[PDB]
């Protein structure tokens, strides 16, 4: 009839997209399951158009290829877009109104007993662009749309045709075809989720595992975890790239001659390090984030005193509060302290430890070189994107620099400041949560601008002053031997007991002293000079 | 003269038809050829490039020993390097591994006997040194390229079929002017024992009549599809090289000409590189100076996977180039 | 401030003119081959 | 066949031996002419054997630039019509562009 009696969808390759399949099945072929008599008794018409769209390389063409064989359908007619056009006058419109002849004949012959004929238009946006483009030339690029529209709208009661159109850019499609009675249902295919990623990995490595060609060491769960934003095509590329490494241990290309170990050919086996190297080779094209924050804390923590622990605990308390309550849909925090004490690292650490689904960081590095309007648009888009997921953390770094503050004017950009002021107070749409954490070093200047009323709480980050903390950082950095580490501190105790430096400068001085002369004469000299 | 290496371990023989008009589609057993070779010529001394005339079942063939490996009695493993120099000579034995390759004419239809030997209509042949390409510098890019692209076509078909993967079908080379990104394409096209390359200059596709620009970009793949339908997975590599790629295949969506040809060409190429029908025996090479204008959909894996940057040389590269030129 | 290109369609009449008269010349050639064969027999 | 070695003169030279910079008719520029006639028209006079034993190819480009009204077109004309070669294929400035979609590139081809 319309679906084969022997089919369960477990065999078909497409994996990771199950909800979309159910939606398509429910809204497309459901009406053609019962005997016809019910439908007219219920006064419901059949659907005629289906549209699929998504980013490049998500699996739509796979669905189109396998649907015909999977669901006992008449061999679908497949035509590439730009193959319609032709040279002689009137040829193209004929070519379009030459595909529907079989359906018309069968309809006229057998009334409602006619089977279902399905034709799918690959690269739909190729020919059916906007029909008001203009150009003052050959009009064959417009009568094509008119012919298709005439045969699809003024069908003369053809109710046994379903057209499927796959595209990558919906915006380019002529608006005239997006209306009831013509391509009604539109299904979006987006990037897979982690479980879909595992399904895809299983499908790709099925045959490899079956023939004992994969070493037992490999663990698919770890790989699924590592591939943060990989689509299906990139996963397949990763698989074969990893296989190339295993291939390239027996056959040495270039070096020497062709030396094929006929014995190791039977022992060919992939392993984990090959997969890690393949991860090294292939890169995603989506990215967004989850790397900038990691590199922002590259130097790591040191827990040189209790203040770090207390601050981290307070951050944990706030993340818990935003995670639990449903009435607190917005929390903002300020982190202020002397310059160079280290602020961005702490915020990044807390954000990483939180483990929320959505995390991002806004810093002047990204915005550099843009025009002011571009900066405004970028900030607005970033906020709007952040307003999407159920839980969200947003980090703002060096607010004063984002506003171009210089104390000679004083000159600064008012538009950006006003936008940030209004944005920091906007609660997200219903049933969403946000946690904003902003850092600064010019507390007084913020006080003068009178934007201190949009922050719920403030956290200070005093720099270190006791020589004990210096000793801790020294021992953690492994600057010198134990005797030297003791001697330097005893000397500095009497050289300059009072101490106010920071953290960054300490590591810089440590390295410079290591390079030239690890003895006192350099490290202690610089340390005393700075303070 | 030899001292210890007195026997022949592995011998490679190129087989050709003495007369082009005597080509026969008969299936030749390599085991029978080796048996005849041992039966007729025993305890003889042979050297690389030495020629012979063989009469097998009334058919006359020209045999050229392309390479020879000399081994001493008692060597369990053939750890000796295969030598292409005429200096090496050996004595034929009833156990020498005889590998037959097609002659330069490529008319003899050999059987694969039951030996799972490397012998195939090879793309890369044996003994291929990077020192004969003639390109100085770029000694890491060549590795990467050959590992990712040609590493899977010189392997027994059964194993690659078991692994259930497919050969890559893209390659892109980009960099500043004058770094040597067209020499590589020429040498790859000429030195790989494949069909003649199908060179296309940058804007050589466009044409006046409506619907003829798109056809010119789908008349390049017709022969590949023609061969892939008949001989399955035994077809020879087909290679086509696009020069100055970024001239036509710009990001579709702008307003360039006012007619709308570039978008159609881009769509046709998109639909033909991956499409709904499998080809799996084609390769296309690209070159450009600006890699930020190419349409995004082209750069997805499955189309132009491997992308390489060719940059200015270092001091050792400069020395190598100076040595090559003079 | 703007410019425009231009494309061209062939004449419908032409159609498949490659074989509009190819079929006809092929048919006449077949007639001429028949003529040649009959003349060969007559000369014999 | 193969090129052995024995060779002194060439069969159809380009510049011939009866040439001197006082015959062109361009006055003033004198060092420029030496440079031009050494870099470009010096590898087409030696016997082909030696030039083939050096493994070098000839230069295939020349550019002249300067203020307005100095002698560029005069040099081009004299070089074009005082040698032993095929007739020049002169092209004016925007003489390549055409109206149809793919006729300009064909004109350059
Ligand atoms: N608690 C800490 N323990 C260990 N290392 C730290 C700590 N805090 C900061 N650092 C390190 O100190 C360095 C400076 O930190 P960071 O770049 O955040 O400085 P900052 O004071 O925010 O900068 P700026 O002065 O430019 O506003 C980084 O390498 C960071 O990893
Ligand atoms: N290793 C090398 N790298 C670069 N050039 C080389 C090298 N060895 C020799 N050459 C010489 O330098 C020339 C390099 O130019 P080539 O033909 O590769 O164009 P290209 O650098 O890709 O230029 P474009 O991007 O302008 O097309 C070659 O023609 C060759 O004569
Ligand atoms: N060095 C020269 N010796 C003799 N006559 C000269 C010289 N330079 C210029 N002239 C005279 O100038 C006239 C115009 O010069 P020419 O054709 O070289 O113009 P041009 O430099 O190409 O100018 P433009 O920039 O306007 O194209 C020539 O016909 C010639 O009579
Ligand atoms: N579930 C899946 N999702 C995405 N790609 C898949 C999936 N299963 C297999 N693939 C592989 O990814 C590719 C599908 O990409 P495709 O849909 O053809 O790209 P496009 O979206 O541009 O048409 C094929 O190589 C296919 O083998």
């Amino acid at each position: 009839a319309v679906i084969r009696p022997d089919f369960k969808f477990e065999d078909l390759g497409v994996g990771g997209l199950d909800k979309e399949f159910t939606k398509i099945f429910r809204r497309a072929f459901a009406s053609r399951i019962f005997p016809p008599s019910v439908i007219e008794k219920l006064g419901i018409s059949h659907v005629k158009g289906l549209l699929l769209y998504g980013p490049p390389g998500t699996g739509k063409t796979l669905i189109a290829r396998k649907i015909g064989t999977m669901l006992n359908a008449k061999e679908p007619k497949i035509v590439n877009g730009p193959e319609i056009l032709s040279k002689y006058v009137g040829s193209s419109e004929e070519n379009i109104r030459n595909l529907f002849k079989d359906a018309e004949a069968e309809y006229r012959a057998k009334g409602e007993e006619s089977s279902l004929h399905i034709i799918i238009f690959d690269e739909l946006d190729s020919v059916f662009k906007q029909r008001g483009s203009r150009g003052d030339g050959t009009g064959v690029g417009d009568n094509v749309v008119n012919q298709l529209l005439a045969k699809m709208d003024g069908v003369d009661q053809l109710n046994n045709i379903l057209v499927i159109g796959m595209t990558n850019r919906k915006d380019l499609i002529d608006s005239a075809l997006l209306r009831p009675g013509r391509f009604e249902v539109q299904v979006e295919i987006h990037l897979p989720d982690e479980k879909g990623r595992l399904q895809i990995f299983d499908i790709q490595t099925k045959k490899m595992r079956e023939n004992n060609m994969m070493s037992d060491d490999v663990n698919l769960a770890e790989l699924a975890a590592l591939t943060k934003n990989f689509s299906g095509a990139e996963i397949e590329g990763l698989v074969k790239s990893a296989s190339s490494f295993a291939i390239n241990k027996t056959v040495n290309i270039g070096k020497g001659a062709t030396k094929l170990n006929t014995k190791d050919i039977a022992k060919l086996k992939v392993t984990r390090e090959d997969f890690l190297n393949a991860l090294n080779d292939v890169t995603p094209a989506f990215g967004i984030s989850e790397e900038d924050l990691k590199t922002c804390v590259e130097g790591g923590m040191m827990l040189y005193s209790e203040r770090v622990n207390s601050i981290l605990k307070n951050g944990a308390r706030y993340v818990r509060q935003v995670r639990e309550s449903d009435k607190s849909r917005l929390v903002s925090l300020l982190i202020h302290g002397p310059a160079g004490s280290g602020k961005t690292a702490l915020a990044a650490e807390i954000a990483l430890k939180s483990g929320f689904p959505f995390i991002r960081l806004i810093s002047p590095n990204e915005l550099s070189g843009m025009s002011e309007s571009a900066k405004i648009a970028y900030i607005d888009n970033t906020f709007r994107d952040a307003y999407k997921s159920p839980l969200n953390i947003l980090v703002i770094d060096s607010l004063e620099t984002l506003v171009d503050w210089v104390p000679i004017g004083p000159r600064f950009s008012n538009n950006i400041l006003q936008m940030l002021k209004v944005a920091l107070k906007r609660k997200p749409p219903q049933d969403r949560r946000l946690l904003i954490m902003t850092t600064t070093s010019a507390y007084s200047v913020l006080q003068q601008m009178d934007i201190l009323s949009c922050f719920d709480n403030e956290i200070a980050v005093p720099n270190m002053t006791n020589l004990d903390e210096l000793n801790n950082v020294m021992i953690e950095s492994n600057f010198l031997d134990d005797a030297g580490r003791v001697k330097v501190i005893n000397e500095l105790s009497r050289s300059c007991p009072n101490f106010n430096v920071g953290i960054k400068k300490t590591l810089t001085n440590i390295e410079t002293a290591r390079h030239d002369e690890d003895p006192v004469n350099e490290l202690v000299e610089l340390m005393t000079q700075s303070a | 003269y030899s001292g210890k290496q007195s026997y022949l371990g592995s011998i490679d023989i190129d087989i050709s038809f003495r007369a082009r008009g005597k080509a026969v589609s008969t299936v030749f057993d390599q085991d029978e050829l080796a048996k005849q070779f041992v039966r007729c010529y025993e305890s003889q001394i042979f050297s690389p490039t030495q020629y012979l005339i063989m009469e097998f079942q009334g058919h006359f063939f020209d045999l050229k020993i392309r390479n020879v490996q000399a081994i001493d009695l008692g060597d369990i493993e053939p750890t000796s390097a295969v030598a292409t120099g005429i200096e090496t000579k050996g004595i034929l034995t009833k156990q020498t591994q005889i590998n037959f390759f097609k002659g330069r004419d490529g008319l003899v239809n050999l059987k694969s006997s039951n030996s799972l030997r490397p012998r195939s209509n090879a793309v890369i042949r044996p003994d291929f040194k990077f020192e004969d390409l003639g390109v100085g510098g770029l000694d890491k890019e060549f590795t990467k390229i050959f590992r990712r692209a040609f590493a899977s076509r010189i392997f027994p078909p059964s194993v690659i079929e078991k692994l259930g993967i497919s050969h890559v079908k893209g390659l892109l080379l980009y960099g500043p002017p004058g770094t040597g990104k067209t020499l590589i394409a020429r040498k790859i096209g000429t030195m790989l024992n494949a069909k003649e390359p199908k060179i296309v200059n940058g804007p050589e596709i466009l044409s006046k009549y409506v619907g003829s620009s798109e056809e010119n970009i789908r008349n390049l793949f017709k022969d590949a599809e023609a061969e892939y339908r008949a001989k399955g997975e035994e077809s020879s590599l087909h290679i086509i090289i696009f020069d100055e790629l970024d001239s036509v295949f710009k990001q579709r969506g702008s307003r360039g000409d006012g007619t709308g040809v570039g978008d159609n060409v881009v769509n046709q190429l998109l639909a033909k590189m991956d499409g709904v029908d499998q080809l799996n025996n084609i390769l296309v090479i690209g070159m450009t100076n600006r890699k930020d204008l190419i349409d995004s959909a082209l750069l997805r894996p499955g189309r132009f996977e491997v992308q390489v940057e060719i940059h200015l040389p270092d001091e050792k590269g400069r020395l190598q180039i100076f040595d090559i030129q003079t | 401030g703007q410019q425009i290109f231009s494309q061209a369609l062939l004449n419908a009449n032409r159609r498949g003119e490659a074989k509009t008269a190819l079929a006809e010349v092929q048919a006449r050639h077949q007639e001429l081959l028949k003529l040649e064969k009959s003349m060969a027999e007559l000369t014999q």
